DNA sequence: CCCTGTCTGGCGTCCTCTCACCCCTATGATCATGA
DNA sequence: TCATGATCATAGGCGGTAGCGTGCGCCAGACAGGG
């Protein structure tokens, strides 16, 4: 992937980090059935106000080395290609070719 | 010889000494030897015995 | 015959201050309580805060000092100079009642303190009194590759075994 | 190794901190249950190193293929005991302290640096007078030494912007507020203009000191110790007399006295000094 | 009683670690429970090995996390305290838990 | 009395003094002057670096003597490092340039 | 400021050999015996 | 069972309600006294 994409993501991550408490509180308010209607409306409008990159559902998991969006794995934080390279080169602990 | 080794300056001249400084003799002799060898004016001295 | 701060000695006020408070003599020192687990036992003693600093009222000339020397209360005057300096009594005059700094009991622990927790074999590591609950026993505040347990130790032990 | 010169100079407190591997804080030397030393007194292990070679105090590393890693229990880098001959520690003095070699060597370098006789400097450094710093737009000068009644006068009439201190803090403020360029220019102009033989000899000695002090890289406030070094523990050895006791060397006694007096002064500055009281203890520390 | 959960990728290494802890226990205290083998976690992964496109071309890796449950029935003064200074070989996550 | 290689003192790594302590004779100051007065330069260098003070120098010397190679690796006196630590333990900053 | 007295800092051989000496006193705590 | 007395072990810097110091000598350079 490009440098720019990586930068965008980093930004998005930063924003998620920043606004977590507020966004979660707002979600809770909106959910809370034992609450005023006007308050709920205020909450949903307030959610709208916050930045979009603040959402965690915006950020895409990439390879931590290449930034490749597809073929990702969570345990390793790497795309399939780089993961395989890692297995071969010995740098992933415990990982070896499996047969059964 | 090792007694009368210091010296005192009278005219500092074109070097970087003082009027009442007590610098060692071979230092001021090489200093005005390298001043006087070119087209300059050296630094003159006077000896004291320690 | 007045208030004067003197570097003195300790703990035996009432005799040199028998010489003194035989008169209307005045004496003072800063104050502090001490909770100190001396030897397996918490002890509480509100003793003077300072070392030998102490305010005594007496009169210099007619009563010469070498006669009175044979007693405590005598390291020497507050001087800042050759002469025995006339001291202010700031506490007596404008600063009567104090020590709201704390009762820290200088360097002796309160609950939650971070110091040595075990000696003998397992010590070589400042494990922690997450609570000096009661000086008795528990299983250490130890931390390896599991849960952080708290003290492993008996009465005189959890601190300096 | 290879070298062609031995340079000598004054030592900044950052230099004494950068020599030092730790800080001595307590005056105990040995445990005398075993002879394993007390942390972290004069003889230490986590300041100065292990007593035995590759023999960690806690003991966990003793392999030929396991060298370089430090200990975690006692935190003692399993190395050699020769390093207890070269590691130094430092003491953080609670109040600054005048070095004696620049105060009473006859001539006094602090003396004919400040243009001030030695008796006034001794009466300021031992907490029995007052010297003036930052005199302000008042009747008082800069290098004017005072007494108790005169400081009462100057704090009644001028308890505002006037200032004056005493002890080594006052000498440190005098030496730090010294401007060397102005003193060089003023002494050169005076010896151009005054021309009296007593003043000639005295001021040419003072301008020799100032040119030798400006041309080098020293600073005047480094002559007042803030941080004091300790000698490494092999060079001040604690000999046994084969009788269960240690007739100690004189150095450990001296360092033990300084650390006792300094810890008591830290505790007395902690729990507040009784007004005109935080002075006797600093006099005792200066004299130790 | 002290349950101890050893986890590692290498089984020989974990075995070595189990042994060593057992020795540590046995000298100081008494009645070590024993080194019980729990099930191993075989976390498998499939990946495409081609850079661009060959879907049937694949490699299947796995990580075998091995578990060893060691238990100490009587915690004494000396025994529990031994372990602090007795760190184990690396790549072996231990997990002690008293009670 | 005679001494090839015995015990060494603790604070300054020089041999001990006396006979009951198995010690070596003091090569004093006037003998240093008397070897400056000749042109003996290597004799004085081993007389106050190899034979006396420098510990790595004297172990190299002992290996070289029992192998037949008469040669000294000089090094530095360790007591000069003690002088550096005692002057350095004041407010004085002594160093070694270059 | 120009002497002239006082003051306090420096310094005072080398090498070796032998011997002694290198806290005791006071206070507090614990144990045992007697009432 | 409780209280008192005796014995043993462990713990710090003139000792005292002052005064101890007193039998080297020269030189030298700064600090200050007198005029």
């Amino acid at each position: 992937a490009k440098q720019s994409m990586k930068a965008r993501e980093v930004k998005r991550v930063a924003l998620a980090d920043k606004y977590f408490a507020k966004r979660a509180e707002l979600k809770a308010i909106i959910s809370d059935v034992n609450a005023s209607d006007e308050d709920r409306w205020n909450a949903v409008l307030k959610l709208q106000t916050l930045p979009r990159d603040s959402s965690p559902s915006r950020q895409r998991n990439r390879c931590r080395q290449t930034g490749r969006p597809h073929g990702f794995l969570r345990k390793f934080g790497l795309s399939r290609i780089k993961v395989r390279e890692a297995a071969m080169r010995g740098e992933i602990p415990g990982l070896k070719k499996a047969s059964w | 010889r090792q007694m009368l080794r210091k010296a005192t300056i009278v005219n500092a001249g074109s070097s970087d000494f003082l009027e009442g400084e007590q610098v060692e003799y071979s230092r001021v002799k090489i200093a005005n030897r390298e001043l006087e060898a070119n087209g300059k004016v050296g630094a003159t001295y006077s000896r004291d015995l320690l | 015959q007045s208030w004067y701060l003197l570097y003195c000695k300790r703990g035996q006020l009432q005799r040199a201050q028998e010489h003194l408070e035989r008169q209307a003599v005045n004496c003072l020192a800063p104050m502090i309580t001490l909770e100190k687990i001396v030897r397996g036992k918490r002890t509480a003693v509100s003793e003077p805060l300072f070392p030998n600093y102490l305010f005594v009222e007496f009169d210099p000339e007619v009563i010469h000092t070498t006669t009175i020397n044979a007693t405590r209360g005598v390291s020497h005057f507050v001087r800042f100079g050759a002469s025995p300096a006339i001291v202010p009594s700031a506490v007596i005059h404008q600063l009567s009642v104090y020590k709201p700094k704390d009762i820290v009991d200088p360097a002796t622990p309160y609950p939650g303190d971070k110091v040595i927790i075990t000696e003998g074999a397992f010590e070589g590591f400042q494990a922690i009194f997450t609570e000096p609950d009661g000086e008795a026993r528990s299983m250490l505040l130890l931390n390896l590759i599991n849960k952080e347990i708290k003290h492993s130790v008996k009465n005189t032990e959890f601190r300096k075994l | 190794e290879e070298f062609d010169a031995i340079k000598i100079a004054l030592a900044s407190p950052d230099m004494i901190r950068s020599w030092s591997f730790g800080e001595v804080k307590k005056p105990e030397t040995i445990n005398y249950r075993t002879f394993k030393p007390e942390r972290d007194g004069l003889f230490c292990a986590r300041i100065f190193g292990p007593v035995k070679d590759y023999e960690c105090l806690c003991g966990k590393y003793k392999r030929l293929k396991h060298r370089g890693v430090i200990c975690e229990k006692c935190g003692v880098e399993v190395t050699q005991t020769k390093v207890r001959r070269e590691r130094m520690g430092h003491i953080e003095l609670a109040s600054p302290t005048a070095h004696i070699w620049f105060l009473k060597s006859l001539p006094s370098r602090i003396g004919l640096l400040l243009d001030m006789p030695l008796r006034d400097i001794e009466r300021v450094l031992y907490f029995e007078s007052y010297v003036v710093i930052e005199g302000g737009m008042t009747n008082l000068e800069r290098q004017q030494i005072l007494t108790e009644e005169q400081y009462l006068d100057a704090l009644e009439e001028f308890g505002d912007e006037f200032d004056a201190k005493m002890g080594a803090e006052a000498i440190q403020a005098l030496l730090k507020s010294m401007d060397l360029e102005q003193e060089c220019e003023q002494l050169r102009e005076e010896l151009n203009e005054t021309n009296s033989e007593t003043k000639r000899k005295k001021l040419t000695k003072r301008i020799k000191l100032l040119e030798a002090f400006v041309q080098s890289g020293n600073k005047p406030e480094w002559m007042i110790l803030t941080v004091l070094p300790v000698l490494p523990p092999d060079l001040r050895p604690l000999v046994p007399l084969d009788g269960g006791r240690f007739a100690t060397s004189d150095l450990n006694d001296l360092y033990r006295r300084v650390i006792n007096r300094n810890n008591r002064l830290k505790r007395l500055l902690d729990l507040a000094a009784p007004d005109i009281i935080v002075r006797n203890e600093k006099r005792m520390l200066q004299e130790a | 009683r002290i349950r101890i959960r050893l986890k590692a990728f290498d089984h020989r290494l974990i075995d070595q670690a189990t042994a060593e802890i057992v020795e540590t226990a046995k000298r100081t205290g008494a009645q070590v429970r024993g080194p019980i083998p729990l099930p191993t976690r075989k976390e498998r992964f499939t990946v495409l090995i081609s850079p661009h496109v060959n879907k049937d071309a694949r490699d299947q890796y796995e990580i075998r996390t091995h578990l060893r449950l060691v238990d100490i029935v009587e915690p004494t003064e000396k025994t529990v305290d031994a372990l602090m200074r007795l760190d184990l070989a690396a790549g072996v996550d231990v997990q002690i838990s008293l009670g | 009395h005679a001494r090839s290689t015995g015990s060494y003192s603790l604070v300054t790594q020089q041999p001990l003094g006396g006979k009951a302590q198995f010690g070596g004779q003091r090569f004093g100051e006037m003998e240093v002057w008397a070897l400056e007065a000749y042109g003996a330069a290597y004799t004085l260098q081993e007389m106050l670096t190899v034979k006396s003070d420098d510990v790595n120098g004297r172990t190299k010397m002992y290996k070289n003597i029992v192998d037949g190679n008469h040669q000294m690796e000089p090094g530095m006196p360790e007591s000069f490092n003690v002088l550096l630590k005692e002057i350095r333990s004041l407010g004085i900053n002594i160093e070694l340039e270059d």
